[PDB]
């Protein structure tokens, strides 16, 4: 699963929310958060699209978008407010074990970068979504309703942080809807010096190795060497 | 750490059969070596049989051939010793011991002895019936005080069979405690005394209780010892 | 295979070195182990493979020998060492033990502390009276206890039990129980113990009167 | 399979018994065959073929390891033992080969008369 | 008098790097799972008693 | 080391068989496919030699004795000038003509031995 700022359709922890980092005091390192229970997210593109074919050469066709029938509305995702509040409370409780009993922990949105990094980017049934998660990370913690994230759609895609190979995604016909589980986070910390009693965490991501490091973290590969020599008191006849 | 836990005491009649169990903790059961060793009262140690669960073929001494069987339950991690056609000389304390071994290939196994021992089970072969013990207080007095030290104890009388365990203050008082060996009275019942010497100034402030347990009769008695009222 | 132990008994002071010899009827290579047993306890293994010391065992115990002769040496004797030592062969089935060597700690002569306990009222309610005589912390083990009722010597109605040597001060204790019927107990007045021991210049008498404190 | 990794050596001695994916499969098959053949050949050149415990004719040099047999088979694991004698493996491997070649020559000499 | 004895099948292992292949549960998909080996229905897992290993999440190959 | 006894006599080089024995199994791009077929070829050659040894009754041996008498038409030299005045490289050039006859003889002899032993 390729996504940023949010791990989807993965595995869950078994006892508590897990916080992992290479060096937790180095703020240049990403923090990986593994959830205990998943958070449902509903994403939809509600336009009824149309596809047309244009012959650009002998045996070559280009699939363009025709006319949307009906009204034109914005694509969006929905998350539950209470479940997100509970999950953030648990994450804060487990994060305080590395920063102390009495530190103020606040969540603020991302800051700077390209659209892939500053937004929750994913792919729902052919279409590529980039959603604004400024309502997910906006709070401060001191020791029925829904949250709607508006999303944009892009058709020319640059993957794997490469330059020189773009890809065009042909249109998908009809309304699009999907349901996913949020099961983790990728976070970063700000370098607050000069006797800072508060810590600020911002969503991160962009490198896909951290996505599959959250699945291959309990595995290692070893080589078997089933041949040994030892001393005894017995001799070959 | 490896630990072996044995069953409790047993009373049997002549011609009957007895079965003892020994459970192992802390090792892989199948590749360990388990042995049974009996000790008669006032005698030395005797080896009965040894056995490795994986190989499954027990080895016995010739004196107990046909009457001794050694089995193992791997799921329960237990080993069982069964003795048949009991006689008067079979009354003894039976220990379950364990030790490691290794193989050089070709049916050859080399051992290191019995490194872990159990606590032992007392098996008494007799026609007498099990009887609970009577506990009486050997109270401290002016005749039991010497140089600021007073002796007080408990007399455990008329019980069968052995053994009985006696502690002081639930094991808190161990210093100065003498538990005398049981003596066989003419009536066929056992009797003993367990005494402790304490500072004389602690008689009026410290409570002394002897806890006696006779497992064969399922008897547990906590007797308080106080200076005799005058 | 028969294992012969020498000597059967041995007494030595603290800090002294003692030697126990185990001889095999036929060669057993290195498959010999030394065990120590204390009264009322399971044996504890001291030496394996003739000369290899078990973990947790004090270094004052050493093993040596091979073939048919093996030696166990205790260089720095301690009061905790009073016990029975066995040699066991595990080279060939069936495994066999030695007859054991009893090691006792010899200490200075100590006079016994003598105490007397009259039978309790609870026991008197049962129709029997057992009176107790206690000798505490004396050495050597040999001692003499005599029962006297109404200044008359008693015989055939008393039983004695001696504890094994203590592991801390290497002393002995003795309990002598004199058992009588309730009527016989009530028929007499004075009950006395006379104790004779090497540490006592004269026999010591501890007596009580029935019904008196 | 690897179930006695934490037991003593003696206890463990009783229980010794195209496309992106298509290119990766073939390399695994070749590697497995190579490893099997190498182990079988190494066993064969020592005279130990067809056995899981094989007795050799090469005395143990005390400079390789000076411990007694009680602290090897009753106090270590094979992973602990491998860390001690790792520097001397090739010496022993050459000694075994020379010893087996001498045995072959001696058998030929015995059949000669 | 001690001699060398050879044991084939001892439980020893070392850290390594190798090529892992793919298995998938048994057509046009970006990750061609149709070219992968079928998966065993009940895979075998062996618990290793009294064994402590060292893992590093951030240097996995 | 490897092939070090190439100039030594046939008797002195018969005690170094294990040295040459072990150096026979392990001892996408331009360079990518030039390394895999090498491994497969080495494996096949080793297996062919092992099967040839096995079907003569000499499986898992370095020196193996057979029941085939030495036909004097192949060579007439005495043993004093073969194991002490010759080398394997010099010996092969002479008997390179009669190799397949001996191979067939060994195969038939071993098969006959198995057939009459099982009976
Ligand atoms: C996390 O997991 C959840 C659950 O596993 C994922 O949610 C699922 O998402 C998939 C993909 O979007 C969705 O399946 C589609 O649902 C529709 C009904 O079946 C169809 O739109 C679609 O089938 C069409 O597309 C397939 C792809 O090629 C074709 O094989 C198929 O034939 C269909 O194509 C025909 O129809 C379309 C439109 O009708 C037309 O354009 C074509 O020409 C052709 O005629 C898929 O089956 C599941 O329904 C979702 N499940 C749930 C419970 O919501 C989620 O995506 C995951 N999240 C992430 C981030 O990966
Ligand atoms: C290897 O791992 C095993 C399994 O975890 C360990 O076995 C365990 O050993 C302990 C003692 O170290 C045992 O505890 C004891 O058990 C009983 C019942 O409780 C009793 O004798 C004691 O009160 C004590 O608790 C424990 O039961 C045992 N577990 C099992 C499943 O056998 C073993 O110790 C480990 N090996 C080493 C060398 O550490
Ligand atoms: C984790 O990173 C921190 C920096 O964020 C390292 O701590 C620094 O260590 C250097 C010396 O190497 C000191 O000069 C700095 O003052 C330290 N910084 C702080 C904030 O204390 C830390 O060593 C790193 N941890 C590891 C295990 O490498
Ligand atoms: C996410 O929630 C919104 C808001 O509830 C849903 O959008 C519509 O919201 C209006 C009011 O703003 C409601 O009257 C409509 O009923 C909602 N739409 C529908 C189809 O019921 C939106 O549907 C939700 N998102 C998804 C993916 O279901
Ligand atoms: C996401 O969508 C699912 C359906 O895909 C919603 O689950 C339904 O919720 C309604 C309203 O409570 C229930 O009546 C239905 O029974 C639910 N369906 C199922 C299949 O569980 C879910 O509530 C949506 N979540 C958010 C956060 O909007
Ligand atoms: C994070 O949130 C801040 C504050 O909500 C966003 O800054 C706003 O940016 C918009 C334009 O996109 C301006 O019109 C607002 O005035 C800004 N607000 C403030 C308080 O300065 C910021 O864009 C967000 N960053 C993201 C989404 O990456
Ligand atoms: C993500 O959402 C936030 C909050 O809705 C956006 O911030 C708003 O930006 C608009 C202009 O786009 C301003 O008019 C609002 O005043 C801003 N809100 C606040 C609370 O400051 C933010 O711009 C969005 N990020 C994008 C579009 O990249
Ligand atoms: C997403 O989370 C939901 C909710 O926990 C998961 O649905 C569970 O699935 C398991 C396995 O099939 C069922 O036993 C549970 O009963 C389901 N829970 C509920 C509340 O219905 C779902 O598996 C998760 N994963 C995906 C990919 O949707
Ligand atoms: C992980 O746990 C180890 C101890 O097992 C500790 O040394 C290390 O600092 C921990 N790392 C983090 C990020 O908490
Ligand atoms: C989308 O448009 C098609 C073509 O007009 C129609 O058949 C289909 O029902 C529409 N889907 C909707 C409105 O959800
Ligand atoms: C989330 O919890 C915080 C802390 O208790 C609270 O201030 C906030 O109102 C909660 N949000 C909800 C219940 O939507
Ligand atoms: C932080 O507070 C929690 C509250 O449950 C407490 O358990 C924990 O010990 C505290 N951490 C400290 C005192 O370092
Ligand atoms: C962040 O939270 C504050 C406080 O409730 C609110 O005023 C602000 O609009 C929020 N920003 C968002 C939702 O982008
Ligand atoms: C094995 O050799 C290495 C490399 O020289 C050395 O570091 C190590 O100490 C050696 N170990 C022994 C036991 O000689
Ligand atoms: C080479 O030939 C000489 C002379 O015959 C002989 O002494 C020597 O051993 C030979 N060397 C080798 C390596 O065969």
């Amino acid at each position: 699963v390729v996504s940023t700022q949010l791990l989807l359709n993965g595995s869950l922890a078994e006892e508590e929310v897990m916080i992992r980092s290479e060096n937790i005091t180095n703020n240049a390192k990403n923090i990986l958060v593994q959830f205990n229970t998943p958070v449902q997210i509903n994403c939809t593109r509600p336009n009824n699209n149309t596809r047309k074919s244009i012959r650009i050469g002998p045996g070559q066709a280009f699939y363009a978008t025709g006319d949307i029938i009906g009204d034109i509305r914005q694509a969006h995702c929905n998350v539950s407010k209470a479940t997100w509040n509970e999950t953030l409370g648990k994450v804060v409780k487990q994060l305080r074990k590395h920063f102390g009993n009495n530190t103020i922990i606040r969540f603020a949105n991302s800051s700077g970068g390209d659209l892939e990094v500053t937004t929750h980017s994913f792919n729902c049934g052919g279409e590529f979504f980039y959603c604004n998660t400024s309502g997910l990370f906006n709070s401060t913690w001191i020791s029925n309703d829904s949250i709607t994230l508006p999303c944009r759609i892009k058709q020319i895609i640059n993957m794997w942080q490469r330059i020189g190979q773009a890809m065009y995604a042909p249109p998908i016909q009809g309304v699009i809807r999907c349901v996913s589980n949020i099961t983790g986070l990728i976070l970063t910390r700000d370098g607050g010096s000069t006797n800072s009693t508060t810590e600020t965490f911002r969503p991160g991501g962009g490198d896909m190795r951290d996505n599959w490091r959250s699945e291959l973290y309990k595995y290692k590969v070893v080589k078997i060497e089933p041949l040994g020599v030892a001393p005894t008191r017995c001799k070959r006849r | 750490e490896v630990q072996l836990v044995q069953s409790g005491a047993e009373l049997k009649k002549a011609g009957s059969s007895v079965k003892l169990s020994c459970q192992a903790y802390g090792v892989a059961f199948s590749t360990y070596s388990f042995h049974w060793v009996r000790q008669a009262p006032g005698q030395g140690l005797e080896w009965l049989g040894g056995f490795i669960p994986l190989v499954g073929k027990p080895n016995y001494t010739n004196k107990f051939r046909g009457r001794l069987t050694i089995t193992a339950d791997e799921s329960a991690r237990t080993t069982y010793m069964e003795l048949r056609s009991l006689r008067s000389d079979d009354t003894a304390i039976y220990y379950c011991a364990g030790g490691g071994a290794y193989s050089s290939g070709g049916g050859r196994f080399h051992y290191f002895g019995m490194a872990v021992w159990g606590q032992g089970s007392t098996v008494t072969v007799s026609s007498a019936s099990t009887k609970g013990p009577s506990v009486f207080p050997l109270a401290p007095s002016s005749k039991s005080t010497s140089g600021g030290t007073a002796a007080l104890g408990c007399l455990v009388k008329d019980y069968f069979p052995e053994p009985v365990t006696v502690s002081w203050n639930s094991g808190a008082l161990t210093s100065g405690v003498h538990t005398f060996p049981a003596v066989l009275q003419s009536s066929g019942l056992y009797s003993l005394s367990s005494v402790v010497t304490v500072p004389s100034s602690s008689l009026g402030t410290q409570t002394y209780i002897c806890n006696v347990n006779h497992k064969p009769s399922n008897t547990k008695v906590d007797k308080r010892v106080e200076p005799k009222s005058c | 295979i028969q294992l012969t132990q020498s000597p059967s008994t041995l007494s030595a002071p603290v800090g002294a070195g003692v030697t126990i010899t185990c001889q095999a009827s036929q060669s057993i290579s290195n498959g010999l182990a030394w065990y120590q047993q204390k009264p009322g306890r399971a044996p504890k293994m001291l030496i394996t493979e003739g000369s290899s010391l078990k973990s947790g065992v004090p270094d004052r115990f050493r093993g040596s020998g091979s073939g048919t002769h093996f030696i166990l040496t205790i260089s720095d004797l301690q009061p905790d060492d009073s016990a029975t030592y066995f040699c066991q062969q595990y080279n060939t089935f069936p495994w066999t033990f030695g007859r054991g060597t009893k090691v006792e700690i010899k200490r200075t002569v100590a006079a016994p502390s003598v105490f007397i306990f009259p039978p309790s009222d609870e026991q008197l309610k049962s129709g029997t009276a057992s009176v107790v005589c206690l000798l505490n912390n004396f050495y050597p083990r040999e001692a003499k206890v005599q029962w006297k009722v109404d200044n008359a010597l008693q015989s055939g109605n008393s039983q004695e039990s001696v504890t094994e040597q203590d592991s801390k001060d290497s002393t002995y204790s003795l309990s002598s129980t004199l058992t009588l019927s309730k009527a016989d107990y009530e028929k007499h007045k004075v009950y006395a113990c006379e104790v004779t021991h090497q540490g006592l210049s004269s026999p010591v008498t501890k007596s009580f009167n029935r019904g008196e404190c | 399979f690897l179930g006695a990794a934490g037991s003593t050596m003696g206890a463990a001695s009783m229980t010794l018994t195209l496309t992106v994916w298509g290119i990766k499969q073939l390399q695994a098959r070749v590697l497995a065959v190579e490893r099997y053949l190498r182990d079988q050949q190494l066993l064969g050149i020592w005279g130990c073929s067809g056995k899981l415990i094989c007795c050799t004719n090469v005395p143990w040099n005390s400079s390789w390891s000076n411990r007694n047999l009680s602290e090897i088979w009753d106090n270590m694991t094979w992973l602990q033992w491998d860390k001690e004698i790792s520097n001397y493996t090739q010496i022993i491997y050459g000694l075994l080969e020379e010893s087996q070649n001498q045995q072959e020559k001696n058998e030929q000499d015995l059949l000669a008369l | 008098n001690l001699w060398v004895t050879v044991y084939y099948g001892v439980p020893v292992w070392k850290d390594a790097e190798t090529t892992l292949f793919c298995a998938s549960d048994a057509k046009h998909n970006v990750w061609a799972t149709h070219a992968c080996v079928p998966t065993d229905p009940n895979p075998q897992e062996i618990h290793l008693e009294n064994v402590t290993e060292e893992f590093n999440m951030w240097k996995n190959n």
